[PDB]
RNA sequence: AGAACUGGCGAUGCGGGAUGAACCGAACGUAGAGUUAAGGUGCCGGAAUACACGCUCAUCAGACACCACAAAAGGUGUUAG
RNA sequence: GCAGUCAAGCGUUCAUAGCGACAUUGCUUUUUGAUUCUUCGAUGUCGGCUCUUCCUAUCAUACCGAAGCAGAAUUCGGUAAGCGUUGGAUUGUUCACCCACUAAUAGGGAACGUGAGCUGGGUUUAGACCGUCGUGAGACAGGUUAGUUUUACCCUACUGAU
């Protein structure tokens, strides 16, 4: 139906700075510095008072509407990743095969091997991409911590870990092997 | 072949077709074999399911005891007398075409070997090699 | 052992879905309509089976 | 396949429906000028890539009577009630 | 012949894992009818052999989804025609039924593909026999046996070659 304006805020907090070059959304901060390019979406940024920033679209139908509020969480996204950080933590789950993962190194890549998952003599390869600190973690059997700042990093390197431990032309309900994420947090404490 | 016989075979020059008659080389009763058709043989339109050294086949006994015959029953050739050649380039072949009846598992339902027997044959089937004499 | 502290956390992305009656897809299990345009949508969805 | 009324084709070209004996327009001496019919005006193609309000995104969109096919049933696709 | 809609019921309980009555909506032109538009100054008629290509309503192989899927084996469904889909006894057979191999022995179109490509076993002249019918000559979508398969050097197409 064509509604005129609406428009959604985008709270900055102390430390950190944006910029926005055209669609160019620069967050940096004390955690390090993310780029996005939104070209794709048309919306209008502003400031307003230098700890708050403005989107607005003008004249947009229902879809083009929806695609308002995703702007605000992709920033928000990118302004959370820059102070708190993202934090995934996953657990391994076997019934009698111990899940054996290790860092690696070819060509300067980092990849991460998984070994002995259902019995599999071939070796698991998945790469770590940048921005991404794999580490193993302590205390918790079979725990692995992914940390970073861009969140589309962190869980699309997860995703590829859940992924990578598919069970094929077995009863799913019945064998319990993955590597599944347990907890979505944060890198900082006490939030 | 196929099931019953552990290892893999070279390719033997295929000398036994459909409706080949070939002599029963063990003392289970039967005279001569005729094959009717060869176990993991391939399907070609107008081409004949054809035997070689050391491949399991069905076949009928046509002539032996009453017993065996007008039934269907698996059968091992031991001897091809047609020329194949080997990987050490040597071309053998003997001079009759011979067969053992078996089970589909691979022992062989007679006790002992008359004439030899081929290499192939012996290394395929472990219950071929132990009741022959000579082999080669 | 099975260890039911994470049987359930890997019974989220395993068992705990839904099945699309024409298609067959695999979908969140609080969803009313599938998202594969080959059933144009439907709404007939069923809750996924479990073993016994 | 067989009747009723009327108009046509057969006996009929012309403009239009890309194309067609029947449909639409209109029926024909030889020419000129002007204006239109039916149908069209992105290019092939002569004529506005005119104006105005909306609807639709289709991983087999849709596009014009006769006409060269599509249904029951469905969709938190979107719009209006 | 093939595919949907509705869901009374079957399914140990549980309608929709799988099915699914009573009804109802369609699709296909590989069946058989109906029609008589084209061809009776002739478009060579069944089947097989041979060979090419296409269709998907998928038998197998590839990747997945679902199950009353533990494993194993199967079942149902999706993307899919890329690549395969046999050797024989009987019958002229199409069709079919058995033997057997195989991952599997899926269904079809191309003037019911293909006779100046073949074959002539079937059908459908003239010879002859039998049965039934007819006073008889003769009749039989009844059985049986014997019975000439012509021509390219033209144009195009295609294969190679100047
Ligand atoms: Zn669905």
């Amino acid at each position: 139906m064509k509604y005129i304006q609406t428009e959604q805020q985008i709270e900055v907090p102390e430390g950190v700075t944006v910029s926005i070059k055209s669609r160019i959304v620069k967050v940096v901060g004390p955690r390090g510095t993310l780029t996005k390019n939104l070209k794709h979406i048309d919306v209008t940024f502003t400031k307003v008072n230098n700890q708050l920033i403005k989107v607005a679209v003008h004249n947009g139908g229902r879809k083009h509407v929806a695609a308002l509020r995703t702007v605000k969480s992709l920033v928000d996204n990118m302004i959370t990743g820059v102070t708190k950080g993202y934090k995934y933590k996953m657990r391994y789950v076997y019934a009698h095969f111990p899940i054996n993962v290790n860092i690696v190194e070819k060509d300067g890549a980092k990849f991460i091997e998984v070994r002995n998952f259902l019995g599999d003599k071939k070796i698991r390869n998945v790469p770590v991409r940048d921005g991404v600190t794999i580490e193993f973690s302590t205390n918790v059997k079979d725990e692995i911590v992914l940390s970073g700042n861009s969140v589309e990093d962190v869980s699309q390197n997860a995703a590829d870990l859940q992924q990578i431990c598919r069970v094929r032309n077995k009863d799913i309900r019945k064998f319990l092997d993955g590597i599944y994420v347990s907890h979505k947090g944060f890198i900082t404490e006490d939030l | 072949s196929g099931n019953g016989a552990q290892g893999t075979k070279f390719r033997i020059s295929l000398g036994l077709p459909v409706g080949a008659i070939m002599n029963c080389a063990d003392n289970s009763g039967a005279r001569n074999l005729y094959i009717i058709a060869v176990k993991g043989s391939g399907s070609r339109l107008n081409r004949l399911p054809a035997a070689s050294l050391g491949d399991m086949v069905m076949a009928t006994v046509k002539k032996g005891k009453p017993e065996l015959r007008k039934k269907v029953m698996p059968a091992i050739v031991v001897r091809q007398a047609k020329s194949w050649r080997r990987r050490d380039g040597v071309f053998l072949y003997f001079e009759d075409n011979a067969g053992v009846i078996a089970n589909p598992k691979g022992e062989m339902k007679g006790s002992a070997i008359t004439g030899p027997v081929g290499k192939e044959c012996a290394d395929l089937w472990p219950r071929v090699a132990s009741n022959s004499g000579v082999v080669v | 052992i099975i260890e039911p502290s994470l049987k359930a956390l890997a019974s989220k992305y395993n068992c705990d879905k839904s099945v699309c009656r024409k298609c067959y897809a695999r979908l969140p299990p609080r969803a009313t309509n599938c998202r594969k345009r080959k059933c144009g949508h439907t709404n007939q969805l069923r809750p996924k089976k479990k073993l016994k």
